[PDB]
């Protein structure tokens, strides 16, 4: 549980620190919430993401709940199918921040989402 | 969980039937309950392949007919030897299907 | 296993829609089959894996599956569609049970029928048996209990019932109550009796006679 | 079934609701969909100085 | 054309023995499990034994097991099924079904292709019909055929010049294992004594010809 | 409606737990009753409305209901509880039906049967009929197959298997199955045998006379 | 205590009509609906007929519809079911059971309190048995009744003096509708040539009383 | 709104099973069908028992059996007769039971 | 309709006038149009209905709202007596984010019963 | 089905929202104001409130 958190940290600030630009990069907060949201019960498997989804947006340059609505929608949309159903339900929770929050939505090019799943299914598959 | 849950909803009630209903055909000392079991069990996979995948039932509603038939013969003791090489089977199809959803 | 098969008969005019309901005891996922079987031939297969229609019958013929109910729908009866219907599962080659058969019966405006007794002849009487009838003319529904009063006292168990079919120009039953008695016994009474009890008679009536 | 259903909809909600209290001020701002945390050596002050700025926008 | 023709039914004493054989053409058995399936007179189908040719296996019915022994000869093309110890229950219309084998398509056909059907009747004795006329009181008069067998026996009036309401009820099997039918005609009482009815009977099995006249 | 009980027969030793399953063919919303018929006797009955007990019963007895599927469940078995148990449905007055009748025996290790084989006796072929007899002493489970062979040749439809119940010392059965034959009949072959397939044998065995 | 009790049961021809009363003592037949069930020899429970005194309804069987005709009499609290026309297949132990009126608990009792039960058996002839022996480490012998009718029938060896390892089978009614049971017992074979065992056979209902020896 | 649907959830499709088959009697002209029909019909209506109001149904079910037997007799022109008043006692309950929920 | 809303503020105000356990007439009236129209526009059209109460006293905004939403959402008499449960934890649930009875519901269904 | 429980959802927010951009015990009376000055005060307030 709190062992894999520790070792998230060092890895995401890692991914940080030398990250190329303008390629993805794995979502390794989404990996971990659907590994506590799945054995877990429902009522508990949402509040456990919501926290997780908190944590990311303290830790991460960027305003509060932008990630915690997603990873909240990603829990609940969520062994294949259900993780690309989940990936695909995060980014609901984005749109949905920007267009409540009003603001223009970034540039993104196809590579950054697909980029994204397929580093994080890496991750999430051994677990 | 919704999409987890998807598939739980569908597919789950009919893998509950054949692993309940193996167990009794390792318990069962009668050819009267050994045929009975592998009804149900035959009636599960049925359904199941209703909802690759499709082709790894045939085999096993195969196996199940070979060990029916053992069963309906009057050998007991060959039909739970014939049904322990149908629980490989079937645990495969549960691994190969959990991964997919 | 078990399979029941309901309405055991039903009516229906040319242009009406037929629902017949076939449930299973326990489930057999789709293996369902409906046949049509004309009276006095082989069954024909309609409906195979419970849903699909047998390639070679009109379109018209439809079928369904709830959980472990069955049904057999037709759109639209023709004069060529009043036979047996019969639901079978084939869920394994030695687990195959049928329905038990529902027939379809053309329907038409209700007809009282005609009632007649006929005394046992003096012929029949030098064997040993007498055997009185009860004549029933161009009445429909099929249903109409008939009762026999020998002396005004019920008789049961001695009484033989034989139905025609539907007619082919006015669609009518006709029913044959036979009671068989011994001569001895027949000797022993003095008045016979049989009761119509019927939708198209207000009342029952009753044909007797004495002797 | 009714519960998590109805939690799913409480949780959001208070999502939401951080998200407006805690707006950048200043117009026009760029987001980063990104999940990039910050480095491990700067999160000691990292989280200090974030979780300040969504205290002092959030009491009134 | 696929078809299937059996034979053999016919009179068997009780406790005989018979044999049916399904002459099966278009197919080869060894392809397709062949069913037996009867149905008794005026009741609903009901299934009695099968083999599969290409594996041996073969079962039975609770009520017909460890009497009718069903094997199949694929040089031949037919499968036979032998009848033991039959009883008063087994009178029927036996039809030979046709079944695909699983997996695929043809398993879900189920019996997509039935036999002509050959009718087997267990028999104390064959005697001829004694008909008794039902003297008349519209009148209606008629001739009561009692205690024959087997069927059938056709009912003509007046060497069937007369067939307007006409009415020939279906034999009833009575208690003691014989049938016993009668036919009823409707005509006005104007002409009720002008006329004489003569209602005759044919029963082919027995080679009997009773010409009753019915009188009021 | 259709009331369908399994298993037809089970064995389980004194204090083992016993699950005996009912499945109605339709809804009987909570209408299902068991009883309990020792061999010989009149009925008693145990559970009413499928979930309560009825008082006067030990209290191990239990019922349950899930959906259209009934249950009967005893917590251990005392030498009292071995007898046949009934599924019924009392819907209404006029529609109650049974169930087949699940029946509890005794368990015991395997025991291999003793075949013997008689031949007719001289007195009887005066008679016109006869009866060879082939024997099964002290042997467990209850089923086992007798095939009657004639010169190599299967018999079927004139054999009679009469199995008595479990003995009060070992719980063995006895199965004797007589093949029936006419004195003309009889004459004809020369060789006959009885082979026996049991569990407990590790081959079948053919004993075997010929005259 | 309540209890119900029934009376009537015996040989009957077949085609012959019986008739059966239950005598309820402990309560009132106003008060409760009396059913009738039979049981086949060796089969299962099956509803039969029933009469609900307090309204006058009656319903039977569709297997025995027509035939059985059940009434009630509050002023002699009985019940009585009369039978006609019995066929082979009616023989049966026919219990008296006993249900509540709705509303209310009662009703869902269902059948509380139940009959003795009597034994109707349909017959066309009583005859003795007629015992032949069987001829034979451990030897079996034994002494085969064939063709007795009807039940019961004791079998002792050597007037009851040897009673270790005696097995008696249950009859069989055969085709021909006599009962027919074997007894065996096994013997040590080296006393097999050296003490004569004896087989007696009891037959009440027929005053037939045979004793059997068996010789190797 | 998930009150009421609770409500629906428990008793509705019992009060489904009772007015489809009440259609099914006026319309059926045999007594077969209308004892078959009322069949199905009193099973619900215990069915529905089990979820003063309870008093209600021991009169629902009283008249359901006096239909019933009148329909055994084979009388099905009095059962239909008779079935239309127990229409009305089965619509009182649904009044009942919506100012309830 | 509308007619009901326009005697629903005088008789409000009429009560406010006159009072030292109030009716909550706002609550009957989004339950009625929560009741008959389907669960998107009842939901809907309760979060305007509370606002408009909201707007009218002197509360904080959205208070009466999310109170109103939730007893929408809840919800005859079973339901009414879980829909007015329902709106007084969304006003503990509002009152405990912020971090700052049984007559009210009684009078209240004295008008939500013949409506 | 899945819809309403959304807008439960977002609709809920706006009232929560609404609630820390406006904000002593409250008053869970529901007393509206005596019958026009209350709407105009009370909307005025919340732009003010807004703003800062």
């Amino acid at each position: 549980a709190l062992v894999y958190l520790v070792l998230l940290l060092f890895l995401s600030g890692l991914l940080q620190a030398l990250l190329p630009e303008g390629w993805p990069a794995p979502d390794l907060f989404l990996v971990y919430a659907l590994w506590l949201a799945a054995s877990r019960p429902p009522l508990l498997g949402l509040a456990l993401a919501f926290l997780v989804g908190l944590l990311q947006d303290l830790l991460g340059f960027g305003l509060l709940g932008l990630h915690a609505v997603g990873l909240l929608l990603a829990a609940y949309a969520y062994a294949l199918a259900a993780f690309a159903l989940a990936f695909l339900g995060k980014w609901f929770g984005y749109f949905l921040v920007a267009y409540w929050l009003r603001l223009d939505l970034p540039a993104l090019f196809p590579w950054l989402p697909l980029g994204e799943g397929l580093l994080s299914l890496a991750f999430f598959w051994p677990l | 969980h919704a999409a987890v849950a998807a598939a739980e909803a569908t597919i789950k009630p009919a893998f509950e039937t054949l692993n309940d209903n193996l167990k009794v055909i390792e318990k069962a000392d009668n050819a009267a309950q050994v045929k009975d079991a592998l009804t149900k069990m035959r009636a599960a996979a049925l359904d199941a392949q209703k909802a690759d995948f499709r082709h790894g039932f045939d085999i096993l509603v195969g196996q199940i007919d070979d060990a029916l038939k053992l069963a309906n013969e009057g050998k007991v003791k060959e039909a739970q030897a014939a049904a322990e090489q149908l629980k490989t089977t079937l645990a495969e199809l549960q691994k190969r299907y959990w991964a997919r959803t | 296993i078990q399979m029941t098969q309901s309405p055991s008969s039903l009516s229906a005019s040319v242009g009406d829609r037929v629902t017949i309901t076939c449930r299973a005891s326990q489930s057999v996922s789709s293996a369902v089959a409906w046949y049509q079987q004309k009276p006095g031939k082989a069954p024909k297969l309609l409906i195979y894996s419970a849903s699909s229609l047998y390639s070679g019958v009109p379109s018209r013929f439809s079928g369904s599956r709830s959980g472990t109910d069955f049904t057999l729908t037709i759109s639209s009866l023709q004069p060529e569609d009043f036979a047996t219907y019969y639901c079978q599962q084939y869920l394994y080659y030695s687990l195959v049970t049928f329905g038990q058969g529902t027939k379809v019966e053309i329907k038409r405006t209700v007809a009282a029928p005609s009632v007649f007794i006929f005394p046992p002849s003096d012929e029949q009487l030098k064997s040993g048996t007498a055997s009185v009838v009860c004549l029933l003319n161009n009445f429909y529904p099929r249903e109409a209990k008939v009762q026999w009063k020998v002396d005004n006292a019920l008789q049961s168990g001695n009484s033989q019932e034989s139905v025609t079919e539907q007619d082919s120009k006015d669609s009518t039953y006709s029913l044959s109550s036979t009671l068989t008695l011994s001569k001895a016994d027949y000797e022993k009474h003095k008045v016979y009796a049989c009761e119509v009890t019927h939708q198209g008679l207000s009342s029952p009536v009753t044909k007797s006679f004495n002797r | 079934h009714l519960l998590p259903r109805f939690l799913l909809a409480l949780l959001l909600a208070l999502g939401l609701a951080l998200a407006a209290l805690t707006r950048p001020l200043a117009p026009g701002f760029a987001l980063s969909f990104s999940p990039l945390t910050a480095f491990p050596l700067h999160l000691g002050h990292r989280l200090g100085q974030n979780l300040r700025a969504a205290w002092s926008a959030l009491s009134a | 054309e696929v078809q299937l023709v059996e034979s053999g039914g016919g009179l068997v004493q009780p406790g005989g023995s018979l044999r049916l054989s399904c002459a099966a053409s278009g197919f080869n058995v060894v392809d397709f499990s062949l069913h037996w399936v009867r149905q008794a007179p005026g009741k609903g189908l009901e299934w009695v034994a099968y083999i599969s040719s290409s594996s041996g296996s073969t079962s039975y019915a609770d009520s017909v097991k460890g009497r009718f022994t069903i094997s199949a000869d694929t040089s031949k093309n037919t499968a036979y099924l032998q009848m033991n110890s039959l009883r008063a229950e087994d009178t029927a219309v036996y039809y030979c079904a046709r079944w695909g084998y699983w997996p695929g398509e043809p398993w879900w056909k189920a019996f997509d292709y039935w036999g002509q059907g050959t009718l087997v009747t267990v028999f104390n004795q064959i005697k001829g019909p004694s008909v008794f006329p039902l003297a008349p009181s519209t009148a209606a008069l008629g001739c009561l055929v009692k205690d024959y067998f087997p069927e059938p026996v056709t009912v003509s009036w007046n060497s069937g010049a007369l067939t307007s309401g006409v009415h020939t009820f279906p034999a009833v099997l009575q208690s003691s294992g014989l049938y016993s039918l009668s036919s009823v005609v409707t005509v006005p009482s104007s002409s009720l004594g002008t006329q004489t009815y003569i209602c005759n009977v044919n029963h082919k099995p027995s080679n009997t010809k009773v010409d009753k006249k019915v009188e009021p």
